[PDB]
């Protein structure tokens, strides 16, 4: 059988031009298709039959395929063009359809954005239920790297902490969440609890108390 | 309104099996092959195989042939896919996509997969379906906090709205965290004007759990 190969990741400044390649043996005579997949969504066919574009796709997405390489060229790339790009052929030899391994596209050049932090204490409902859980909710930040520190009385706390990976919102910026589980006591024992998140060297803190 | 709608998330024990459905509408079902693509979490796309909605003939990727079974019922334009003897490796999103024109032809009239299902998440686990606790997250406070914490549930997913679809904007529902326990937990919270009973409609279908929770300031 045949196997398609792509570079795992490709980077471009905004407004510049991105070239994504799809290597295969005599792929120049196979007809390549391209998909764009953004997190938690279905792929979208962006180019097919080597270089045809479905209705609704802009001419800035073009394609070519010759020899041992097909190429997806995206002109004037926008931040909205970050996705995984998959090439694909029908291989008559095996009678199988084959995907490339995918290419991450990143548009390094977006604006810095600081985390909005919101924090809640335990419910009495929860405490009467003999439990206690704190909720720190980081939103609206770029880039997608953020570190979260939990403080009780100016001391750090490790156990009970569960932090999500930076997910991606509608506004193409990121969001995460940390969850602090404690016994009803430890909550009542301490003067306060604070969730501090650091992004690009600056730190944003919020505090809560019984 | 050319469309493929797949059935909802499933959870099976290892060794079990699953049938997933994909319903076509907005075009003649028997005009295009139906394909299935696997995508495990964090992985890429894998072609599983296809089926002729007209004849019922099938074609399977090496990796998937033998323990996977694709069928169909033209009378309702639905493609089915069965996965037998499931293991943990099988946990994934499964798509149906529509690609390739009938009839056969010496050269495949295949122009890529132009229409896609929304995917079906199949989770393979021996864990028992458990309902979430839902606690109120009163606001402190301009804009206010207020929210709802859905705690220690299994399994994904869970669908929260606010005040029966009424309160939409401002509603931010966060992507869940996986706890050590094996249970998920997420929160939905509404920023609001400081200056109206606020209720969050939480519903965890897989455990037949639906709580309503009023969030009042302490």
């Amino acid at each position: 059988q045949s196997v398609l190969t792509q570079p795992p990741s490709v980077s471009v400044a905004p407004g510049q031009t991105a070239r994504i390649t799809c290597g295969g043996n005599n792929i120049g005579s196979k007809s390549v298709h391209w998909y764009q997949q953004k997190p938690g969504q279905a792929p979208v066919l962006v180019v097919y039959d080597d270089s045809d574009r479905p209705s609704g796709i802009p001419e800035r997405f073009s394609g070519s395929n010759s020899g041992n390489t097909a190429t997806l060229t995206i002109s004037r790339v926008e931040a909205g063009d970050e996705a995984d790009y998959y090439c694909q052929v029908w291989d008559s030899s095996s009678d199988h359809v084959v995907f490339g391994g995918g290419t991450k596209l990143t548009v390094l050049g977006q604006p810095k954005a600081a985390p909005s932090v919101t924090l809640f204490p335990p419910s009495s409902e929860e405490l009467q239920a003999n439990k206690a859980t704190l909720v720190c909710l980081i939103s609206d930040f770029y880039p997608g790297a953020v570190t979260v520190a939990w403080k009780a009385d100016s001391s750090p706390v490790k156990a009970g902490v569960e932090t999500t990976t930076p997910s991606k919102q509608s506004n193409n910026k990121y969001a995460a969440s940390s969850y602090l589980s404690l016994t009803p006591e430890q909550w009542k024992s301490h003067r306060s609890y604070s969730c501090q998140v650091t992004h690009e060297g600056s730190t944003v803190e919020k505090t809560v108390a019984p | 309104q050319v469309q493929l709608v797949q059935s909802g998330a499933e959870v099976k024990k290892p060794g079990a099996s699953v049938k997933v459905s994909c319903k076509a509408s907005g075009y003649t079902f028997t005009d295009y092959y139906i394909h299935w693509v696997r995508q495990a979490p964090g992985q890429g796309l894998e072609w599983m195989g296809w089926i002729h909605p007209n004849s019922g003939g099938t074609n399977y990727a090496q990796k998937f042939q033998g323990w996977v079974t694709m069928t169909r019922d033209t009378s309702i334009s639905t493609a089915y896919m069965e996965l037998s003897r499931l293991r943990s490796d099988d946990t994934a999103v499964y798509y149906c996509a529509r690609g390739g024109l009938e009839p056969r032809s010496v050269d495949y009239y295949y122009y890529g997969m132009d229409v896609w299902g929304q995917g079906t998440t199949v989770t393979v686990s021996s864990a028992s379906t458990k309902g979430p606790s839902v606690f109120p997250l009163a606001p402190s406070s301009g804009t206010a906090a207020l929210g709802c914490l859905v705690k220690d549930y299994f399994p994904e997913p869970v669908t929260v709205s606010w005040n029966s679809g009424a309160l939409t904007s401002g509603v931010h529902t966060f992507p869940a965290v996986l706890q050590s326990s094996g249970l998920y937990s997420l929160s939905s919270v509404v920023t609001v004007p400081s200056s109206q009973t606020y209720i969050c409609n939480v519903n965890h279908k897989p455990s037949n759990t639906k709580v309503d929770k009023r969030v009042e300031p302490k």
